[PDB]
């Protein structure tokens, strides 16, 4: 089926740098897009970071507008978000979500169709 | 941007009752909106895309209905694996803004 | 004995534009055209030489497949001799094509309420094309006065344009996807059948 692993979650202290990744194996990566949307333990649901197939069109939310920073790399079948400048706020599961259609939000066959597990990256120190 | 509100925002509800929940925006944004499912400890999964067509491997007892500014998310019969929360998702434009989250728990 | 894709050409999220159409090579195959008719219903499938119900039966040799993306009132260009700015600066047809034109509407897919600014065609050229060959190269257009020194804007053109596809065009001018098989009918070997 789809397989959506994700590594480099861990304890990390407010204003430090982190690389997120996730690996991609059942389907063709280039032809997909990609996104990025986490939750708060006590929360729901708020969409970080989205990519292109090419990354032709990347947008971010507007909190974490700057701060972070997606890649795509079609090579390796992976997934790149960096954060930096990390608050406390941002204590969630990032889920390395897989898009439907080869580009962005707006076209109507959009719906984030599979996703990976999650890690939880907390950041209290 | 476009903010998403939700109606009610708790229920209880017993085996095989009908359930409704709203959803709305602050302006139209033209059936790009979507439906999903999330039960507590695992992944959220997919229902229903562009508010009136459904996803492979889900029962056809699911279905949505509206357009313009409100939409609508019913089940006829309610089946004990639906006990979940369910929220909406926009599609419109970049920055992309989900619902903040209706639960369904027993009753 | 194993069917070789029409899937991975027809049910595929990108398409290519019109400038640099597919081409899959597809032979050793055992074929069978019955998947055509679940996929979509078509806007236009239109066939020259072989009829579509007999289709299925005969043994065909070199059958090319192509894809591209173009507007709603000019997929009628996609046929042998005709012309147009589409016709003879991205995909012409030789006036013995042999094979068939498929295409379907593709709205959904292939349309945002923003600009859906990566189909695009040639539109300025030097000459006329010869069947069945693209041109890729973004040198650019000279308007034929005088030189421009690879400089964009007044005295010369830019050669590419970009589609729109938004939802609230109407029917002409949402995007149509393009498939077009090319048979090269009667020869020797006939890896191609049924």
């Amino acid at each position: 089926e789809v397989q959506l692993v994700e590594s480099g979650g861990g304890l990390v202290q407010p204003g430090r740098s982190l690389r997120l990744s996730c690996a991609a194996s059942g389907f063709k990566f280039d032809d997909y897009a990609m996104h990025w949307v986490r939750q708060a333990p006590g929360k729901g649901l708020e969409w970080v970071s989205g990519t292109s197939w090419n990354s032709g069109t990347t947008g971010y939310a507007d909190s974490v507008r700057g701060r972070f920073t997606i890649s795509r790399d079609n090579a390796k079948k992976s997934l790149y978000l960096q954060m930096n400048s990390l608050g406390v706020e941002d204590t969630a599961f990032y889920y390395c979500v897989k898009d439907s259609n080869y580009d962005s939000s707006g076209y109507l066959i959009n719906n984030f169709d599979y996703w990976g597990q999650g890690i939880l990256v907390t950041v209290s120190s | 941007d476009i903010q998403l509100t939700q109606s009610p925002s708790f229920l209880s509800a017993s085996v095989g009752d009908r359930v409704t929940i709203t959803c709305r925006a602050s302006q139209g944004i033209d059936k790009y909106l979507a439906w999903y499912q999330q039960k507590p400890g695992q992944a959220p999964k997919v229902l229903i895309y562009a508010a009136s067509t459904l996803h492979s491997g889900v029962p056809s007892r699911f279905s949505g209905s509206g357009s313009g500014t409100d939409f609508t998310l019913t089940i006829s019969s309610l089946q004990p694996e639906d006990f979940a929360t369910y929220y909406c998702q926009q599609l419109y434009t970049f920055p992309v803004t989900f619902g903040p989250g209706t639960k369904v728990d027993v009753r | 004995t194993n069917l070789c894709p029409f899937d991975e050409v027809f049910n595929a999220t990108r398409f290519a534009s019109v400038y640099a159409w597919n081409r899959k090579r597809i032979s050793n195959c055992v074929a069978d055209y019955s998947v055509l008719y679940n996929f979509a219903p078509f806007f236009a499938f239109k066939c020259y030489g072989v009829s579509p119900t007999k289709l299925n039966d005969l043994c065909f040799t070199n059958v090319y497949a192509d894809s591209f993306v173009i507007r709603g009132n000019e997929v009628s260009q996609i046929a042998p001799g005709q012309t147009g700015n589409i016709a003879d600066y991205n995909y012409k047809l030789p006036d013995d094509f042999t094979g068939c034109v498929i295409a379907w509407n593709s709205n959904k897919l292939d349309s945002k309420v923003g600009g859906n600014y990566n189909y695009r065609y040639r539109l300025f050229r030097k000459s006329n094309l010869k069947p069945f060959e693209r041109d890729i190269s973004t040198e650019i257009y000279q308007a034929g006065n005088k030189p421009c020194n690879g400089v964009a804007g007044v005295n010369c053109y830019f050669p590419l344009q970009s589609y729109g596809f938004r939802p609230t065009y109407g029917v002409g001018h949402q995007p149509y996807r393009v498939v077009v098989l090319s048979f090269e009918l009667l020869h020797a070997p006939a890896t191609v059948c049924g």
